[PDB]
């Protein structure tokens, strides 16, 4: 879909993160209010039949 | 096509809103009630049938209701015309879209009833049925010209089209493999039934309605009513012509900024006119803010709106100024007592501290005032040579000029006499320049006072270098440019102290701001009393009661007394030494004495005496050019922590609240640009603030939404500045990555002098500011009427284009967005001229066209991208006596290739520099004078240029000190912009050379002859090119147009529509006016026909002499049709021979093959036809045409020829070729060879011809 | 942390570098299940072939032959199915309409008229004397053309004949 | 090659800025 | 500035539109200056006014003797119609049904709207008066 640029700051700091497995984007969209910055018009889905 | 269908699903499903409420609907329960419509039972084909049958004899009946009996409906809905259609007949056939929308639904829905009637006839099988109606629904668009008429209709093709994929491979797995047949036609059914359900009511309204400044004007109308309706009709006959002649009076009273009273007016109609005007006001305003937010963001627009608008603004910004000025005369003088008598005792001890001679009036004789005054005439005629027509205002200033020349010391007594008594001065003229994006003002000065106030500038520039009353961090110099003014910024900012040692805590600060409102903020009484400390009283009140005048603007006058007058000679004066004063309050006294050094020995700029007295403070660094300060600070930790704590005394920051609000640089990365370290901006914030409390806000103010800090500590890996136009961020070599180096542009290496080892990295890159400016003069460009000439565009791109890359010589590599808008800008200038050319856009155009010099008829053109020349465009042709013989001789090379970077250009300068000193100590001892024999190995080197030391004008160009700020202050003056604004050819020479562009140019196009093949050269009859001239800058549209057309007029530019010119054989493709009109005016009065006929008349006498040697008996000139000369389906025989007693023929071979042998075939009728040409680049070669011709006019039952032994002889008019194939007896091609060079040399009609050519394109010898 | 009536290969999505995500593991579903329109025996031949040995495992041990009877009266329903073959493969006296027309659909022939008869095959198919065959055996014509194959029944039954067809294709 | 001026982005890898570029000899 | 039609020196008639299939161009500058016009340096301005755009174009028996046939074939109290559908219920008689289809097509075509709801007294009216 078409779409419908940040300073590094003391709560960005990659010295502070420990990277050790790569954050995807069904990550953020499973779990939509732990992992993204500014949730605007998510919709929690469903979790499990 | 799973993913696409997958997003229709979505947007349908978050697109769906429930629907509204509405009585329930029944169009065919009102149908059944009247008793116009009945009811049956029938079949489905019966009905399908009559449905397509009625739609049929609907469209006949609208074609033919307006009485078109040229078009013709097909039985399957095609529509024809019968013939070739002319202009009011386009009129007439000028129906609407949903006409040929509901052709197409109607072919539609014929296909799909047919493709039942084809299977109820058993023809097919149902097997084959469903196969049929599935490739309908699918190729819809193939199959029909639905999609040209509506657009919207491409989404509903490709998801058809989608649907078509997934079910195609769902069919083709197992023992299935490729091949028609699916048979699955629903779902391709299903989006044609919902597309038919919104196409429906909009073809219905189409049928039923077929077969069945002015909302200021109208709220004025309505105003106007209101006032004259009220009153009675005694009163309506009268003030319908009473109000409107002042109505329109108060308006311009309002836009004049006149106060409107009139006496014998009641006080409601006055109120009702005030708010009249009051709308009307906030309308206008609106209006003028509403248009230049259009063409601010570049929005394209009509000249006269941008012309309309600036006049606007222009009358907004006087009546802001006089609002402004105003407030200062009521207000009163805005600084206290205290501030004044402060900066005033500052200046004194300024002056008593370095012990400074106030500069003196000169008495009598100077013994320099010839000099000063010769450059200063020069400088008021440096403007004036750019165009050689002149207004009678500016004839009587050049009259003036020529008489201050030709009695220079009356003008001299004029002069001081004027500093010496003359208070009062006639009114400054103002005008604004229109850049798009800010608004600049120009002032007009009179003459006479313009040539007093130049010689006082050159006076007090001349006595203010001598008496150095300027310190050298204030910039501009005469002898730095701007760019080396940042890589010396560079350099001291590299030989500090320890500069890049972090491990205890120490920080680098780089703040850069701009004095927010220096020219306005000036008090003329306080700039008189700082002024009579270095000048002559008289002449500091000849520099205060100058500005006291008054400015006019057409309507508006406002006399001057808050803010100096920008545009005046001398005020580039005013502008340095107040910055001075600034340089008191914000560096201090105890520094700048360390800067500045003493007197008897001063120091140089970023220098010093002692490291001791370097690094003792830790502000180290400082530099000002005209408005914008740099300052470089170096913080240990306690210093700075006592800083933000003195900061953070007065303003806490509970919150961290001052990250939010930082001005930080978006053009670099994140890893690039200052990370935002909480200790880093309360250490900026703390500088910015400790910076602007030694500013008294009367005086000046600085602002931190304009300025720019940026800290290195350990916590920030590189430091960031802007100036002079660059981007810089510097970077150690320390704190990144091993030895690599890899060598890139844009990059300076930054060494110590000490220790001569690299430290850290300097990169570069180009600001938005100069790019968005250089847009700004693409859209000025592009602001071009088409009346105006193509070689006037491009010499204002290469003028943009050299005023770019010649100050950002190093930058522009680096970056790669301006890179980007380069190259579109290039195209964006490119498609103006190929839509001047035609209006309908080309397939190809070649670049040999634009970037062709203006010597050999082209525009000259300068490159920057990257730009191919294709194969079969370097291949050139010539004509001999031996026959025809061809040549073959790649990219463009670019501007930024043939400049040399800035760093280069410093140690090259430095070298040659040093090189002259010791030359020059080595020939003083010697008695011996430099020539050009010691100084040829080092020509056209070096900043400033060594062609400066062999001028004329040493002795006189040695006295003009404090040129540059008064070249870059030239832009306050002349209406004109000025590109190279930043350097003078007489002071620093020439830095660039754009010679060997020219040769590689010429070398890289295929050479001249390759070049001249596209020129059509060969039609002029010149066998050199070296002995010609053009008659005289610019080339017109016509001959430029007439001069390219065998590269324009091409097959493979305008593809496919091609057509043929009434009287000749000229074939142009798409249509050119521009060509068209020389094509009548070259090709008049049958000329083409003429030249057929002298061309068979001179062979028809060449066959009458020399008879019994070929055996000829009778030589026949054919009946000629008058059409023949052009027709070019068929041909027929032009001249015949009839043997003697028989003759021998050879097969048929090139008038240049002599490898003939005959056959046994004897005839005795012999024929010659004679074919001419006119041909184009790709399409000139006479020797396959003429084969050509004579393979299909032999081979034909369309051309007549009375015998089957012949030749065709073909010309090419456009390159002056001739060749002939065919059939040969003995004797005869020796003699038609001597005979077709005799014709080509000296047929009249083809001299008519060549002198008509040459008379077209104006090219003489 | 810091017009073109085809899709274009630029507008895909799935293009990620995962080990997990190209092989996705699709399921099936107990042996039991199928992917809908992908053929049958096809799916069972794509299969993991891991459920069928827990099949095997499990059942009981009259159930294999109660799997093996069942899958005989399966093939002996299919072989009642199959009794659709190509006429490569096929006799004569078997070779039913439809069979005759498909026939006649494979060599790109069309016949108008009542009551067509049927085409030749083979020489050692057809209904010719036996002298006559001698004959165009010693001719050389080893496979016949189509306008033959069609023309000569009808030109045996004594019927006007329209042949559409260029010369060079056999028509003499 | 329908025109079509092309970007200078990444077409540069053995060129320089310097190379290519001549200067004049004294005149007379 | 704008050029007229006499310096053009050298315009001539347009003789054939076309042979072979090519457009013949009529040697003159009628048609450009209708289309468009000329300024005095020779360029050309196009007029832009094509609002619909129509992007096809842009690439190239008496009547009292029907009155007797009608009450010759109606019985009384009954409407043309139900004529109809008796005479339809392949049907009974298929002449007199398309004899009478006929005669009812024919008095529509003569301006006799709503013929179908008309009984035979009616009618006989009418012919009467």
């Amino acid at each position: 879909f078409e779409p419908l640029d940040e300073d590094w700051n003391e709560f960005n700091d990659i010295n502070k993160i420990i990277i050790r497995q790569p954050i995807r984007t069904e990550y953020k969209i499973a779990f939509p209010y732990l992992y993204n910055n500014l949730p605007h018009h998510v919709h929690l889905t469903w979790y499990h039949t | 096509s799973y993913q696409k269908l997958l997003k229709y699903y979505v947007l349908n499903a978050l697109k769906h809103r429930p629907p509204k409420a509405q009585k329930k609907r029944y169009l065919f329960r009102s149908f059944k009630a009247t008793k116009f419509f009945q009811s049956t039972k029938l079949d489905w084909v019966e009905v399908g049938l009559q449905v397509c049958r009625q739609g049929y004899n609907m469209l006949n009946l609208l074609i033919h209701r307006k009485n078109l009996n040229y078009l013709h409906l097909d039985y399957n809905f095609n529509l024809k015309p019968v013939k070739t259609l002319t202009t009011k007949e386009r009129k007439k056939s000028r129906f609407g879209n949903a006409f040929h929308l509901c052709r197409e639904v109607l072919r539609l829905t014929k296909l799909v009833v047919d493709s039942h009637v084809q299977y109820r006839l058993g023809n097919v099988d149902a097997f084959q049925l469903a196969d049929g109606l599935q490739y309908i629904f699918a190729h819809v668009g193939q199959l029909t010209g639905m999609y040209r008429y509506k657009y919207k209709l491409m989404r509903q093709i490709r998801m058809c089209k989608d649907l078509k994929h997934l079910i195609y491979y769902r069919f083709n797995t197992g023992p299935v493999g490729k091949g028609p047949g699916c048979g699955f036609w629903a779902a391709g059914w299903r989006v044609w039934l919902f597309f038919m359900r919104g196409i429906t009511p909009l073809l219905e309204r189409w049928l039923g309605n077929l077969l069945a400044s002015h909302f200021d004007l109208e709220l004025r109308a309505a105003v106007m009513h209101d006032i004259l309706d009220m009153m009675p009709e005694g009163i309506k006959q009268n003030k319908a012509r009473t109000i409107l002649q002042h109505l329109s009076e108060a308006w311009r009273c309002w836009k004049a900024n006149i106060p409107w009273k009139v006496p014998g007016l009641p006080t409601p109609i006055e109120n009702m006119i005030l708010r009249y005007v009051k709308a009307k006001a906030d309308w206008w305003t609106n209006t003028a803010h509403y248009n230049r937010e259009r063409i601010r963001r570049g929005a394209t627009v009509d000249k006269t709106v941008c012309k309309k608008n600036l006049g606007r603004l222009t009358r907004l910004y006087l009546k802001a100024e006089q609002e402004r000025q105003h407030n200062y005369l009521k207000d009163g003088p805005y600084i206290t007592a205290e501030e004044a008598v402060a900066v005033y005792t500052t200046t004194v001890h300024w002056l008593e501290s370095r012990r400074f001679s106030p500069i003196p009036f000169p008495p009598l004789s100077y013994k320099h005032d010839t000099k000063l005054l010769i450059l200063a005439l020069e400088r008021l005629k440096e403007a004036y040579s750019v165009k050689s027509r002149l207004n009678q205002s500016q004839r009587e200033e050049l009259g003036l000029i020529e008489q201050a020349y030709d009695n220079p010391h009356e003008a001299l007594s004029r002069i001081k006499r004027h500093l010496l008594t003359q208070r009062a001065f006639k009114e400054v003229g103002i005008e604004f320049m229109d850049l798009y994006s800010h608004l600049v003002p120009v002032y007009d000065v009179e003459p006479l006072e313009k040539i007093t106030d130049a010689y006082l500038d050159q006076y007090l520039w001349y006595e203010a270098d001598k008496r150095r009353l300027f310190p050298p961090w204030i910039k501009p110099a005469d002898t730095e440019p701007p760019p080396l003014l940042v890589y010396k910024w560079c350099q001291g900012i590299n030989n500090l102290q320890d500069v890049w040692e972090t491990s205890e805590g120490e920080c680098n600060v780089m703040l850069e701001s701009r004095f927010e409102k220096m020219y306005e903020k000036i008090d003329l009484t306080l700039l008189n009393r700082l002024l009579r400390l270095i000048v002559d009283h008289n002449i500091a009140d000849y520099m205060t009661a100058k500005n006291n005048v008054v400015i006019n603007y057409k309507d508006m006058n406002h006399t001057n007394s808050y803010g100096i007058i920008r545009g005046l000679q001398f005020a580039s004066f005013i502008v340095q030494y107040y910055g001075l004063v600034m340089d008191l309050l914000v560096l201090g006294l105890h520094r700048a004495s360390e800067m500045a050094g003493p007197p008897q020995m001063p120091n140089d700029f970023l220098s010093f005496q002692d490291i001791a007295t370097e690094a003792a403070h830790p502000i180290r660094l400082f530099c000002r050019y005209i408005d914008r300060i740099h300052i470089f600070f170096r913080f240990t930790a306690d210093e700075a922590r006592d800083l933000i704590q003195r900061y953070l005394t007065e303003h806490p920051d509970p919150n961290n609240e001052n990250i939010v609000g930082y001005n930080n640089k978006k053009c670099w990365p994140r890893d690039a640009r200052m990370r935002l370290m909480k200790h880093d901006v309360n250490l900026g914030r703390a500088v910015f603030w400790d910076i602007k409390n030694r500013l008294p806000r009367s005086v000046t103010t600085v602002q931190w939404e304009n300025s720019f800090v940026s800290v290195y500590s350990k916590d920030n890996p590189n430091l960031l500045f802007n100036m002079c136009g660059f981007e810089c961020r510097i970077l150690p070599k320390c704190r990144t990555s091993y030895e690599e180096f890899t060598h890139k542009d844009g990059v300076w290496n930054l060494q110590n002098e000490v220790t001569k080892e690299r430290t850290a990295q300097c990169f570069l890159r180009v600001d938005d500011e100069s790019m968005q400016r250089f847009h700004n003069r693409v859209r000025q460009i592009l602001m071009a009427s088409g009346s105006t000439t193509f070689t006037k565009i491009v010499n204002k791109w290469n003028t943009a284009l050299i005023g770019l890359m010649t100050y950002f010589r190093e930058a522009v590599v680096n970056t790669q967005e301006l890179l980007d808008l380069l190259v579109k800008c290039e195209n964006k200038i490119q498609t103006r001229i190929k839509i001047g050319l035609n209006s309908k856009m080309p397939s190809r155009f070649p670049p040999v066209v634009f970037y062709t010099p203006k010597e050999l008829g082209g525009l000259g053109m300068l490159s920057m991208g990257h730009v191919l020349i294709p194969q079969s465009d370097l291949r050139w042709s010539k004509q001999t006596d031996v026959g025809i013989t061809h040549f073959r001789s790649q990219l463009i090379p670019n501007l930024y290739r043939y400049i040399q970077p800035w760093e280069s250009e410093f140690i090259d300068s430095q070298r040659v520099w040093a090189e002259y000193a010791l030359k020059r100590q080595e020939a003083i001892a010697q008695n011996r004078r430099l020539t050009l024999e010691d100084l040829e190995d080092s020509w056209d080197r070096g900043i400033p240029r060594i062609n400066t030391l062999f001028q004329k004008d040493r002795h006189t160009l040695a006295y003009d000190k404090g040129w540059r700020v008064r070249t870059d202050f030239k832009q306050y003056q002349v209406l004109k912009q000025n590109p190279f604004w930043w350097t003078h050819q007489r002071h620093d020479g020439k830095l660039w050379n754009l010679n060997n562009y020219r040769t590689d140019m010429i070398q890289a196009l295929g050479g001249v002859e390759g070049i001249l093949e596209h020129t059509l050269f060969k039609g002029t009859y010149f066998p050199t090119w070296e002995g010609l001239f053009w008659e005289k800058n610019q080339i017109p549209n016509r001959r430029f147009t007439l001069w390219w057309s065998p590269t324009i007029n091409r097959a493979n530019v305008y593809v496919g529509f091609q057509v043929q010119l009434d009287l000749t054989g000229i074939f142009m493709h798409g249509k050119i006016p521009t060509l068209k009109i020389s094509l009548i005016q070259i090709f008049r009065a049958h000329l083409w026909q003429k030249i057929h006929e002298s061309i068979v008349m001179d062979l028809c006498q060449v066959f009458d002499q020399e008879l019994d040697a070929l055996e000829i008996e009778t030589v026949q000139k054919e009946t000629i049709h008058p059409r023949k000369s052009y027709k070019m389906n068929s041909s027929c025989a032009d001249i015949l021979l009839f043997a003697s007693y028989k003759w021998n023929v050879s097969r048929p071979s090139l008038l240049a093959d002599s490898k003939d042998v005959m056959d046994s075939t004897t005839t005795q009728k012999y024929w010659i036809d004679i074919q001419l040409r006119w041909g184009d680049y790709d399409s000139h070669d006479i020797e396959r045409y003429a084969r050509a011709k004579f393979l299909d006019y032999t081979t034909d039952n369309m051309s007549i020829y009375p015998s089957p032994t012949g030749v065709l002889i073909a010309i090419d008019l456009a390159y002056n070729l001739h060749s002939a194939y065919g059939n040969w007896f003995p004797g005869s091609k020796p003699l038609i060879q001597q005979a077709m060079a005799k014709i080509m040399k000296a047929n009249p009609a083809l001299y008519v011809l060549r002198e008509r050519i040459r008379k077209g394109l104006q090219l003489y010898s | 942390y810091l017009f073109v009536f085809e899709w274009d290969a630029s507008e895909d999505t799935s293009i990620d570098y995962n080990p997990l995500y190209k092989e996705r593991h699709q399921v099936q579903l107990l042996g039991r299940g199928f992917i809908a329109g992908i053929d049958l025996k096809q799916q069972k031949r794509e299969q993991s072939r891991f459920y069928g040995d827990l099949m095997e495992k499990r059942r009981t041990l009259e159930e294999k032959e109660q799997e093996e009877a069942r899958l005989r009266k399966l093939r002996k329903k299919e072989a009642k199915q199959r009794w659709d073959r190509h006429w490569s493969q096929k006799k004569l006296d078997e070779m039913t309409d439809r069979d005759w027309r498909i026939f006649r659909e494979d060599y790109s022939i069309t016949t108008k008229g009542g009551k067509i008869p049927n085409p030749i095959r083979s020489w050692k198919d057809s209904s010719l004397p036996p002298h006559i065959l001698e004959v165009i055996d010693k001719c050389g014509y080893k496979e016949p053309t189509p306008i033959q194959r069609q023309a000569i029944p009808i030109g045996l039954q004594n019927r006007d004949i329209i042949g559409v067809a260029e010369t060079g294709s056999g028509k003499t | 090659p329908t025109g079509e001026v092309l970007s200078l982005v990444g077409k540069l890898e053995g060129t320089r800025m310097g190379d290519k570029a001549q200067r004049t000899k004294p005149q007379m | 500035d704008i050029l007229a039609s006499e310096d053009v020196e050298g315009q001539e008639a347009a003789t054939l539109p076309s042979e072979g299939g090519v457009r013949i161009t009529p040697f003159n500058l009628q048609e450009e200056m209708e289309e468009g016009h000329f300024d005095a340096d020779g360029n050309y301005f196009l007029n832009r006014d094509a609002q619909i755009r129509d992007s096809w174009l842009d690439n190239i028996m008496s009547a009292q003797a029907l009155l007797e046939g009608l009450l010759e074939l109606l019985l009384p109290r009954e409407t043309v119609a139900g004529a109809l559908r008796r005479l339809g219920a392949q049907p009974s008689s298929p002449q007199r049904l398309d004899r009478l289809s006929g005669l009812a097509d024919q008095m529509v075509a003569r301006g006799n709207l709503g013929v179908y709801q008309e009984t035979r007294e009616r009618l006989a009216m009418r012919l009467k008066g």
